[PDB]
C-alpha cells in the first residue's frame, strides 16, 4: 500500500448520566454531579460551635430562675437547644408576646444577672408558695420578689434606678392574678392593683384580672411577665399600690451571633459547622434537602433531591 | 450540538480512551496506534471546572429570621409570614432551576466545540496532502512513518515536502 | 444568525417549499425539479417542541393567599402586604421578559446551525467532483441524471465512479 | 450540457411575526405563540367545583343566623361568592377582628352547627328584639341565645363544656353594649357587666361599654362578637355577671381546600378548572392578564399580553 | 470563542488598526498595505448597541414604601420587614449578576463568530485561485495589483478570469 | 514574485478591561462600562420637585401649631426634609401609632386646615399653659382648644358634625392626663373623664390616666393626641364629661406623590429628578451604591461596587 489513514475521534463509557438540557430533558453524557444533599449524621457536633443542652427547661424558665434549672445561671451559649420533654414546677405565669421575649433572649447569647439593691420600704418581701419547693419548703423564682403587706397595711411603692453604664439592662417584673375576692384583701389591702413602670421615653402600666382559672399544680391564681430595656443615659420608674412582682437586679444585653432550635438530638465530639433539627450535615455541596431551619455556613434548602450537572461530553456507544 | 461534531459526523465515541477526552487514532503502513492530544481535554477541563466552582461557593449566612411552624391559627400576621415563605420558596427554586438547565446547555456545546476546534486545526495542518473522508478520518496520500504521524500529533507537520508525491498520488 | 446560513450566503427563502423547513432544488440536464430532507426539518422540529412543552407545563396551585384589595386605610400591615405584592410582581415580570428573550435568540440560532449542518454534510457528500458557488449552490462537473441527485438526496452517493471524468472536466 | 446543479434553501411565509431576543428587539420570524391568556367568557362554571351562591347574606351573616338568610344552614361550599347587593336585617352588631373570622371560616368549609345542651339557671332565655323580626313577631339570631334577668335578679352564670371527640369546635359568643344607664339595671340588675371565657390554656375577659351610637334600623345598642376553640382533650368555661349572648352549640372545623371570593357574575352550567372574579378564563396557556385574584389551577398574573414566543426559524421573503 | 476563530488560528491582534475593528492587510508585489471592513464593523456594532440599550432602560417608580431602619427592638412586625427586604435584597442581586455574567458571554461569542463569517466569505470568493496557509492569510496563487486586492474587498472578485493561470501555476 | 497574500485581522488595544464571563472570572476585553453609580454631589437640587426644609420643626409639631414652627401654616410640599437639630417648646404630649399618622399625613402633602364653629356650652374655651409661651404670654397650640370648666360645673359636652363635601375630614383631637388627683377635680369637676368620638362605622373611646411623670420643661401630665377621618356623606359626634382637647377644624386630604426624608444636606437651586439622604444623584446609569432610601425616578441599589459589562471583542496585543 501507498497510502495511509488517520482517524479522529472521542472517547465514552458504557453507563453514562441522564441530564437535562434547553431542548431535551433526557440527554447522556460521560459524567454528572450532583447539587442537592440529602444525608444527615444523627448528632449535633459541638464544635466549633458552643451548644447548650436544655434538658429539662425552656429559655424562659432558666431566665425566671425554676428551681430545676438552677444549673443554668450565668449559661452563655451560642446556640440553645430545647427538647420536647421540657416541663414546668413552679409557679404557674404567663408572658404577653410570648415569641417576642423568646427571641430577644435566644439572640442575647448570655443570662449573666446582676443583682441590684432595691428599697421596699412598708412591705414584707421574699414571699414563697407551695407550688415551687426549692428543696424541703416552700420557694418561689430564684430572679424576682413577692412583695405582699407589712402587718396591716400596703403603702404606695415608688422607686427609681438610674443607668449610668455604657450598655443595655434588661428588666424583668410581673403581676399577680389572685383567685377571688378574699385573697387580694389579704395580701394587698387595696381592693385593687396597678403596676406602673416608665422611662424617659415609654411606660407601662398593668391592672390584675380578678377570676378564677384552671387548676393548675394546685394553684387557680396567675403570673404575667412583663419586661422593660433601660438604654444608657436612661432612668427607671417604678410605682405601684398592690400585685406587684418585683425585679431583684438586671440581665446584660449584647449584639452578635446566638439562636436557638427545637431538636431531639443527640450532642457528640465531632466537627461540623452547619447543624439542623436532624444533626449536622456536611457542606461540600451548594444545596441541601434535609431542613429548612439551619445554623451556620448551611447550604439552601431546595425542594429537588435530584439535581445533575453535566462535567462531561456526550455519551455515544459503541 | 450545535456543531456537529459530537454525535454528528463522528458516528460513536471510543470506550478503549483512557488517557484524555479527545485523542487520535492512525492505520499507518507499519500497523495501528492510538494517543492523545492534552491541549483541547485541558482546555475543556479549566473550563468545566472554572464553571463548577464558580457556581457552589456560598453567599447566604442567617442567623435570625421569623417563625415558619405556627401552632395555632391566629389571622393577619401569620398569614403574611406563610405568604412571604411560600413567595421566597417558588422564587428561589425556579432560579435553581433555570441555572442547571442553561449551563449544562453550555457545557454540551462547548465540548463539542471543542471537537471541531480540534479538526479544523487537523484539517489546516494537512493543506494539500489530505482529503476528508467525511466520518471523521483524513485519507493521506504520501506515505507516513510513526515518526510522520507525530509530527501531525505535536503541530510541527511540514507540507512542501511531500507536496508533489501527494499531488501525483491524488489528482492522477 | 451565529453561523451565517439563513439570511446570511443564502439571499432568500423559497415560498414555493410546503413539504418541510429545509430542501433541496437541482438543475439537471433532463429539466429542473425540487423536493425537501426529513432529517433536518424534524431535528429541528423535535427540539423546538421539546423546548415548548418544557416551558408550558404549569407548576403553581394556590388555594389561600393574602387580601390584596383594600376598602379603607389602616397603617403598617396594609403598606407590608402591598409591598410584598408588588415586590412578586415586579420579580416574577422580569422572569418572564428573560425567559423569552434567551430562549427566542436560542431556536433561531438553532434553526440556523441546522442549514449550516445540511449545507457541510451535502458538501462532505460530494468529495472532489462538486465547486461551492458561493451562493448556496454547488456546481458538479460530471453530468448527472435524476437518478444521480437522488443518491445524493438519500445519502448513497458514489463519488469515485465520477472521479476522472470530472477531474478532467474541472482542472481541463 | 454536461454539468449540473444542486441548490440548498428554507421555506419563508408572506406575512411572518415579530419577536424580541436577546439583540434585536423586533426580528420577524415564520411563526410565533402567545403565552398570555387576557379574555374572559363572562359566567362561572360550577363544574367540577361547588360553588355557593350568597345571593344577598355575607358569611358572617349567615354564620350567625340571620332571618333572611335561614336557607344556609348547614351549607356545605367549595367557594364561597359573595354578592355587593348584600345586607343585614337584623340586631346591630360588630366583631373585632373581623377579617380573621372571615377567613377562618371561609377556609373551613362548613356551616355544620351541632346544638349543645347548656344549662342557664336564673335567667330568662330567649330574648327577642322588633328589629330582627322572624315571620309576624320578633326575634334574634337563631345560633345565639339573650339572657337577661329573671324576675328580679341576675345571678353569677357558670357553665361548663367538655370535648370528648376527636375534632375542634368553634362556639361563637357576644356582648351587648346598651344605650343608657337605665336600660342596663333593667335587663341586668347589676350596674356593670363582664364576661369570661376560659380554655385551659386561654382565656378572654370583656366588659360592656354604656354608650350612645348612631341609630342603625331603629336601635342605639350593639353586640360584639368573640368565638373560642376548643382541641380535642380541652375544656371550656363560661362565666358572667350580665350581658352574655350566649352560644347554642359549636360549629365543626375542617381543614381542606375551600376560599371565597367578591363577584358579580352569573352562574352557569359549563365546565372549567379556573375561576376568576370576571367568571372562568381557560388554562391553556401559562400565563393570564385578567385578574390576580385565581381560584384553582390558573395560569399566573402578568403585566404585559405581548409575550411572544418564536416556534420556527427567521422569516426572508423574495 | 466557540467558533476558535478570535484567540484561535489568529494569533494576535493588530494594534495599529484605528479604522474599523475587522480589517484586511495585504502584501502585493508592489508593497504593502492596510484597510477596514465596514460590514462585520457596524453588524457587531449594532448588536452590542441594541442589546446594551435594551438593558438599560428604567422599569421601577416607587413613591411610599415600608420602613426598612428602626430605632427600636419591638416584635413581630419588625422581624416581617426585615424578614421580607432581606429577601428582596437578596433575590435582585441574583438576577444582577446572572444577566451579565450570560450576556458577556454571549457578546464575547457574538464578536468571534463575525471574525469566522468574513473569514468563510473571504473564502468563498477566492473559489479555487488561493490556498488558506492556517494561521489567517490566504497564499493566490495569481498575480494581483493593488486593484486586485480591492476587487476582493469590495465584494466583485471575478474568479474565472484568474483560474488557468492559477490553477497551472498551484498545482504544476 | 508572480503571487501575493491576503491576510485577515481584527483589532486590539494595550489596555483592555477584566470582566466575568460564564466559563471565565477575569477575561481580558477592549472596553467595558460600569452598571453602578456610587457618587453624590452633596446637595439637595429644589427642582422640579418641591422641596420643603424643616428647619428646627418635625412634621407632627407643624401640624398641632407649636409657637415655633407658626412659619408652616398651610405648606404645601412635594417633599419634606426633616433635620436632626428639631426639638419640641410647647406642652408635653404622646401620640400612640406616632409612624401611622407621621406616614399620613407625609404621602397627602398639605397642611392645609379649614376652621369650623364648633358650639362648646357650659366650658371655658382658649386654655393655655406656661411651657409654651406665644409671644411675652401664656400659650398652646393653635389648633387645639383647651376646655376646663367655668366657674363651678363642667356638664357633659355632645357636639356634632357632618359631612356634607366631597373630600375626606382629618380631625386631630386628644385627652389630657393630669399629675395627682387634685388637679383633675380643680379643672374638671368629675372624679373621672371619659372621651368618647364616633363616626357612623367606627367609635374610640379614651379614659385618663392620672399618676406621675418625669419632669418635662416643667411638667408631669401629659396630652395624648388621637385623629380621626370622616369620609363624604358620614357624620361625627363628639361625646364627653372632662380631659377633652377639643379640635377647632380639619385638615384637607389628598392622594398624590409626596413623603419625607430624613436629611442634614443643603439645598441648592440645581436640577436632578432624583434624591438621596446624601443629596441628589444623576439617573444616567441603571443601578447606584450610595444609599437606600430614593425619592424620584432613582437607579436601584446593589450590593456592589463594580459590575462590568463588556461592550466590545476579546483583547489579544502584540
Ligand atoms: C365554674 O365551672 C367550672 C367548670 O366546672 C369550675 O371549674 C371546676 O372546678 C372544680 C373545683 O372543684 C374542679 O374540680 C377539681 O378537679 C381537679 C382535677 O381532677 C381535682 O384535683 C380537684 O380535687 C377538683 O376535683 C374542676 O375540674 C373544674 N372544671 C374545669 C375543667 O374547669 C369552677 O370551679 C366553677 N366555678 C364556680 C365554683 O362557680
Ligand atoms: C347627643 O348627640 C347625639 C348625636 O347627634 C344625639 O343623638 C341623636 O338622637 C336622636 C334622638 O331622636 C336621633 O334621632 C333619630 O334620627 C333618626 C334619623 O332621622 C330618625 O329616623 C329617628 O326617628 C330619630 O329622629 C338622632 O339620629 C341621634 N343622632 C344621630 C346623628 O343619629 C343625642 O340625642 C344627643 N344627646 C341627647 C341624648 O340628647
Ligand atoms: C416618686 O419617684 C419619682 C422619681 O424621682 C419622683 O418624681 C420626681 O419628682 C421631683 C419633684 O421635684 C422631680 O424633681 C424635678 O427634677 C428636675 C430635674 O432636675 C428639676 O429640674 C425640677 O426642678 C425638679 O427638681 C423629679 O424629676 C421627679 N423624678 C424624675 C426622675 O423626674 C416622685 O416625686 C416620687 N413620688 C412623689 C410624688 O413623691
Ligand atoms: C429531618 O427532620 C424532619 C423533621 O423531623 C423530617 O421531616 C418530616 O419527614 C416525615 C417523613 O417524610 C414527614 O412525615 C413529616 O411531615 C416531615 N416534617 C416536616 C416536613 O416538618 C425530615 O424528613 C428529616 N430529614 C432527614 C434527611 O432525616
Ligand atoms: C514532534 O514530533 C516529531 C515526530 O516526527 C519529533 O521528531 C523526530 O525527532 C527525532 C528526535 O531527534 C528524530 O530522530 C526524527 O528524525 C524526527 N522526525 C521528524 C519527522 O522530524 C519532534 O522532535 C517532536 N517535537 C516536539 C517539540 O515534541
Ligand atoms: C437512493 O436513491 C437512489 C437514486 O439513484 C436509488 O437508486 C436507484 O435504484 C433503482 C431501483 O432499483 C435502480 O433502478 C437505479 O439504477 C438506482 N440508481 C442508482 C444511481 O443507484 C436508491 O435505491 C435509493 N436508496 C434508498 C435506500 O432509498
Ligand atoms: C376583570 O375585572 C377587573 C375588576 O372589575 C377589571 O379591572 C378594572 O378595569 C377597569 C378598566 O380598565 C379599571 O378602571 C379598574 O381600575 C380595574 N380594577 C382593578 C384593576 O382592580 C379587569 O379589567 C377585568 N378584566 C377583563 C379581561 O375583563
Ligand atoms: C470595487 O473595487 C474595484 C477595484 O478593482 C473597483 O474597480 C476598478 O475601477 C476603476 C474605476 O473605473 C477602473 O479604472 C479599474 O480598471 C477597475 N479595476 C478592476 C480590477 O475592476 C470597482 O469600481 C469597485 N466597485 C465598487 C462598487 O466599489
Ligand atoms: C450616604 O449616606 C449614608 C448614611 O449617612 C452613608 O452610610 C454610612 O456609611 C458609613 C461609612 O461607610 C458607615 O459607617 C455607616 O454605617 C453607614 N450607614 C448606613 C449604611 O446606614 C453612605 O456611606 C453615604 N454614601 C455616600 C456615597 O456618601
Ligand atoms: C466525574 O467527575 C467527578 C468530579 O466531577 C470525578 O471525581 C469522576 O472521576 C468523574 N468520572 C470519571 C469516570 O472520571
Ligand atoms: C453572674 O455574673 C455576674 C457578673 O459577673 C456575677 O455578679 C454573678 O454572681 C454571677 N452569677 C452567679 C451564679 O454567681
Ligand atoms: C405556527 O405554530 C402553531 C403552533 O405552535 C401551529 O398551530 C401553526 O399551524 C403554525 N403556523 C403555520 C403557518 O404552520
Ligand atoms: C346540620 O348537621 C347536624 C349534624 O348532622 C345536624 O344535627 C343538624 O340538625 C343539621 N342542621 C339542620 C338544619 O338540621
Ligand atoms: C468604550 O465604550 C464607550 C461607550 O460604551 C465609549 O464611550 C468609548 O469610547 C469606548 N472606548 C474606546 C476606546 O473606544
Ligand atoms: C389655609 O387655607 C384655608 C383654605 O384656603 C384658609 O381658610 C386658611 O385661612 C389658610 N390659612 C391661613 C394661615 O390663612
Amino acid at each position: 500500500n501507498s497510502t495511509a489513514t488517520l482517524c479522529l475521534g472521542h472517547h465514552a463509557v458504557p453507563n453514562g448520566t441522564l441530564v437535562k438540557t434547553i431542548t431535551d430533558d433526557q440527554i447522556e453524557v460521560t459524567n454528572a454531579t450532583e447539587l442537592v444533599q440529602s444525608s444527615s449524621t444523627g448528632k449535633i457536633c459541638n464544635n466549633p460551635h458552643r451548644i447548650l443542652d436544655g434538658i429539662d427547661c425552656t429559655l424562659i424558665d432558666a431566665l425566671l430562675g425554676d428551681p430545676h434549672c438552677d444549673v443554668f445561671q450565668n449559661e452563655t451559649w451560642d446556640l440553645f437547644v430545647e427538647r420536647s420533654k421540657a416541663f414546668s414546677n413552679c409557679y404557674p405565669y404567663d408572658v404577653p408576646d410570648y415569641a417576642s421575649l423568646r427571641s430577644l433572649v435566644a439572640s442575647s447569647g448570655t443570662l449573666e444577672f446582676i443583682t441590684e439593691g432595691f428599697t421596699w420600704t412598708g412591705v414584707t418581701q421574699n414571699g414563697g408558695s407551695n407550688a415551687c419547693k426549692r428543696g424541703p419548703g416552700s420557694g418561689f423564682f430564684s430572679r424576682l420578689n413577692w412583695l405582699t403587706k407589712s402587718g396591716s397595711t400596703y403603702p404606695v411603692l415608688n422607686v427609681t434606678m438610674p443607668n449610668n453604664d455604657n450598655f443595655d439592662k434588661l428588666y424583668i417584673w410581673g403581676i399577680h392574678h389572685p383567685s377571688t375576692n378574699q385573697e387580694q384583701t389579704s395580701l394587698y389591702v387595696q381592693a385593687s392593683g396597678r403596676v406602673t413602670v416608665s422611662t424617659r421615653r415609654s411606660q407601662q402600666t398593668i391592672i390584675p384580672n380578678i377570676g378564677s382559672r384552671p387548676w393548675v399544680r394546685g394553684l387557680s391564681s396567675r403570673i404575667s411577665i412583663y419586661w422593660t430595656i433601660v438604654k444608657p443615659g436612661d432612668v427607671l420608674v417604678i410605682n405601684s399600690n398592690g400585685n406587684l412582682i418585683a425585679p431583684r437586679g438586671y440581665f446584660k444585653m449584647r449584639t452578635g451571633k446566638s439562636s436557638i432550635m427545637r431538636s431531639d438530638a443527640p450532642i457528640d465530639t465531632c466537627i461540623s459547622e452547619c447543624i439542623t433539627p436532624n444533626g449536622s450535615i456536611p457542606n461540600d455541596k451548594p444545596f441541601q434537602n434535609v431542613n429548612k431551619i439551619t445554623y451556620g455556613a448551611c447550604p439552601k434548602y431546595v425542594k429537588q433531591n435530584t439535581l445533575k450537572l453535566a462535567t462531561g461530553m456526550r455519551n455515544v456507544p459503541e | 450540538g450545535l456543531f456537529g461534531a459530537i454525535a454528528g459526523f463522528i458516528e460513536n465515541g471510543w470506550e478503549g480512551m483512557i488517557d484524555g477526552w479527545y485523542g487520535f487514532r492512525h492505520q499507518n503502513s507499519e500497523g495501528t496506534g492510538q494517543a492523545a492530544d492534552l491541549k483541547s481535554t485541558q482546555a475543556a477541563i479549566d473550563q468545566i471546572n472554572g464553571k463548577l466552582n464558580r457556581v457552589i461557593e456560598k453567599t447566604n449566612e442567617k442567623f435570625h429570621q421569623i417563625e415558619k411552624e405556627f401552632s395555632e391559627v391566629e389571622g393577619r400576621i401569620q398569614d403574611l409570614e406563610k405568604y412571604v415563605e411560600d413567595t421566597k420558596i417558588d422564587l428561589w427554586s425556579y432560579n435553581a432551576e433555570l441555572l442547571v438547565a442553561l449551563e449544562n446547555q453550555h457545557t454540551i456545546d462547548l465540548t463539542d466545540s471543542e471537537m471541531n476546534k480540534l479538526f479544523e486545526k487537523t484539517r489546516r495542518q494537512l493543506r494539500e496532502n489530505a482529503e476528508e473522508m467525511g466520518n471523521g478520518c483524513f485519507k493521506i496520500y504520501h506515505k507516513c512513518d510513526n515518526a510522520c504521524i507525530e509530527s501531525i500529533r505535536n503541530g510541527t507537520y511540514d507540507h512542501d515536502v511531500y507536496r508533489d508525491e501527494a499531488l501525483n498520488n491524488r489528482f492522477q
